[PDB]
């Protein structure tokens, strides 16, 4: 697999790390709200994803759906985990591998997992406003690609 | 679950003690997770057989699956602590967490094996800032998960 | 100085704004310091003259002396934020940092050059969570140092 | 060359980072009190330090001396600075070099700078309680030694 290669490449790329941490500083202000936003956007641009999340019930109901809420919050702590791993290759690798197993068990493939990038962009536009920059999206895409490699 | 949540969230003292102890643990999230798991398997080796995917769990940080698990577990604690000001949030986070453990055949009684390991972890990491009320706070929080299982 | 301290420590709105903005900035202490220094020299190029020990301050992270300075500056901000519960702490911390700037012949007016650079740094790093009151909070904190200079 | 060697060794030593961060969790609960304690211990065991700290006035007054409080708090953020630099060699080196410049300006020799280790040990023991260990002292001493190589 390319997990080791891509994990090493992310940890050694100071440019990208800066963009990840700066934007995470904004995304993490409201963990629940931002998690729910990411998921809302996912379901809007990948309607095929809705069925995969059937355990959650009405995935369009946002904060009024307790299971979607718990899911969306927990998703944001997975991203916090990744962000806190950006200075240690073997740490990043092992947490990526952990979450890959979670997704493998739901038959989520690499390109399926990639469907989060558009949602991340829309969420970054909402959260960054006039300071939005596409280079940050590319930074998140690079991190997402480490997980994709593990799937 | 609602009543167990309220025992924690309705107590200023429990919330304060969870928050201050979490402050200390958060100085090293990875080491917290590894120590808690080490204490679990040392004090309660009976629980080792629940962990069939993680390889040799006694190898600690050198076992990458155990390491990934231990780190991620500590972010679940982070999430619980960050949920204290909103009972409905703590509820939905604990309910999700409970599904994960039910899927691994963990009962409330089994989950309670963590209490003494947690107390030892708290004592070791907090030094002279430990008090028994801190252990009480974490036992109450573990009680929320037990109520959900 | 006392009046300026009371304006900060006595206002829950100022304290809450300093704390929530610091929450964001602390996601990357080093990057915050480097961005603040970049904005200082960009929005107030007249201030470059004071920092010639650091060499080419325009080089950012690659300039190790600038980097070391920027990191230390950001921990000074961290210190201010952790001084909000005790006006006497804020006073003595401000007085300490004032001593240093008095000895570099930095006047109150000169020190105030940081305010617009800080405002732009806050906008850039907080996104939609920025508010004018956040900049006001940081200006009030800078005002304590200005009163001591 | 020597600062680089020692800084690279700190960044390469994971076990030592664990000891630093664990002990930091206790030292940083009460930054002000711990700083004052560290300084008190320094003045106890180094008579000469009082003279070097003449600006601070009557240091025997401890927490009732405002100049000593301001200093002692700042010292603790300098230790936070070290703790936050353990995964980035160029970061650690620039932090150390800045510390060295400051202490050179205040006529502090390498031997004088090393007077902090005993005080740290006593402070660590006061805070770590039944879980003090000698190895944690050596971990802090490694950081002190990087600065000593620069002085
Ligand atoms: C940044 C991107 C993503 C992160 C960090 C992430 C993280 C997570 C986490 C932590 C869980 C809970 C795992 C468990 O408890 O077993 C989860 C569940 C899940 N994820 Fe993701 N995920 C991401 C993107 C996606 C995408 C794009 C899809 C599909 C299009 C996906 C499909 C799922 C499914 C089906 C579940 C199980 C839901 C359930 O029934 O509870 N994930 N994800
Ligand atoms: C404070 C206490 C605990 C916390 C915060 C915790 C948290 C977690 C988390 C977040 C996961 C990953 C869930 C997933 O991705 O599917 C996990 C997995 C697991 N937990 Fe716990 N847990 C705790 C105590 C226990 C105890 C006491 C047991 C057994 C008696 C237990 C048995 C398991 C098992 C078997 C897994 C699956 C491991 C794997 O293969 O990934 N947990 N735990
Ligand atoms: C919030 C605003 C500011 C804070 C908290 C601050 C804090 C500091 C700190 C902590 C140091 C390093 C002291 C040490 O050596 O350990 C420093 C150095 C310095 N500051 Fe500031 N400062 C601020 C704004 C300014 C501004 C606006 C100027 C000039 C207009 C200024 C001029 C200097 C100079 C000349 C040095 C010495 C740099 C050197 O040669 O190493 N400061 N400041
Ligand atoms: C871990 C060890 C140490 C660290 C990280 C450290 C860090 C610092 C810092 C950050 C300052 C404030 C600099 C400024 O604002 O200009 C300072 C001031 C000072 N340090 Fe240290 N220091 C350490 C050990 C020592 C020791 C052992 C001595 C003497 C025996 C010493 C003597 C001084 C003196 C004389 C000042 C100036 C005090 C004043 O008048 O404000 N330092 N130190």
């Amino acid at each position: 697999s390319r997990v080791a290669e891509l994990a090493n490449a992310v940890v050694s790329n100071a440019d990208q790390k800066d963009l990840l941490r700066m934007s995470w500083g904004v995304l993490s202000v409201d963990m629940e709200g931002t998690g729910l936003m990411l998921m809302a956007n996912l379901f809007k641009t990948s309607p095929s994803a809705k069925g995969k999340f059937a355990r959650l019930g009405d995935v369009s109901a946002g904060k009024d759906n307790s299971k979607l809420r718990g899911h969306s919050i927990t998703l944001m702590y997975a991203l916090q985990n990744f962000v806190d791993a950006l200075d240690d290759v073997e740490r990043l690798k092992c947490v990526v591998e952990k979450f890959a197993v979670n997704h493998i068990n739901r038959q989520i493939s690499a390109d399926e997992f990639g469907e989060i990038v558009g949602p991340l962009r829309q969420t970054l536009k909402a959260r960054m406003g006039n300071y939005f920059d596409e280079d940050t999206v590319a930074a998140w895409a690079s991190l997402v690609a480490v997980v994709q490699a593990a799937l | 679950v609602d009543a167990a949540v309220a025992k924690v969230c309705g107590s200023e003292a429990i919330k304060a003690n969870l928050r201050r102890s979490w402050g200390v643990l958060s100085a090293d999230i990875e080491a917290t997770g590894l120590m808690l798991m080490s204490n679990l398997f040392t004090l309660r080796p009976d629980t080792k057989t629940y962990f069939t995917r993680l390889g040799d769990v006694q190898k600690g940080k050198a076992n990458s699956k155990l390491r990934g698990h231990a780190i991620t577990l500590t972010y679940a604690l982070n999430n619980f602590v960050d949920s204290l000001d909103d009972p409905s949030r703590l509820k939905c986070v604990v309910e999700k967490f409970a599904v994960n453990h039910i899927n691994r055949k963990i009962s409330g009684d089994a989950f309670g094996a963590i209490v003494e390991p947690m107390k030892e972890t708290l004592k070791a990491r907090m030094g002279n800032y430990y008090s028994d009320d801190v252990a009480g706070a974490w036992a109450a929080l573990v009680g929320v998960v037990q109520a959900a299982l």
